[PDB]
């Protein structure tokens, strides 16, 4: 394992930090407007209700 | 006159809210803001 | 972080900010003022009758 073409390790990093980053973005939002739903993507059934 | 008072009237109760509401939404929108131009910096430290 | 050039986190506080702008200059004028209605800028249905 002396590869230099590939470093798997760069790219777990960086789809743990992607998948993060949107946790993240949604919770500055929720911060930012006063809303758990704000248009929510997530489920449907709450925006109706 | 009594009647014509409930179409236009300040309501002071909930307008002091709402106007209390608006403005911790304003700061907490702005903190939240000021915190989200970091998320770019860390790239520089990705560099070196 | 992946992406510098553009960045949504900021762009969509900006919006939820601009958004609340309103209510908090709506709330504001008409504290400030005795009325209500405010120029028929709501239903001009209650500023005719």
């Amino acid at each position: 394992a002396q590869v230099i073409n590939t470093n798997s390790l760069s790219l777990i990093t960086q789809n743990n930090i992607n998948k993060n980053q949107s946790a993240l973005s949604s919770s500055i939002e929720r911060l930012s407007s006063g809303l758990r739903i704000n248009s929510a993507k997530d489920d449907a059934a709450g925006q109706a209700i | 006159s009594e009647a014509q008072s409930r179409i236009q009237d300040a309501d002071y109760a909930t307008e002091v809210s709402n106007m209390s509401k608006a403005q911790i939404i304003q700061q907490a929108g702005n903190s939240v803001l000021a915190k989200a131009n970091q998320v770019p910096q860390q790239v520089l430290s990705l560099l070196q």
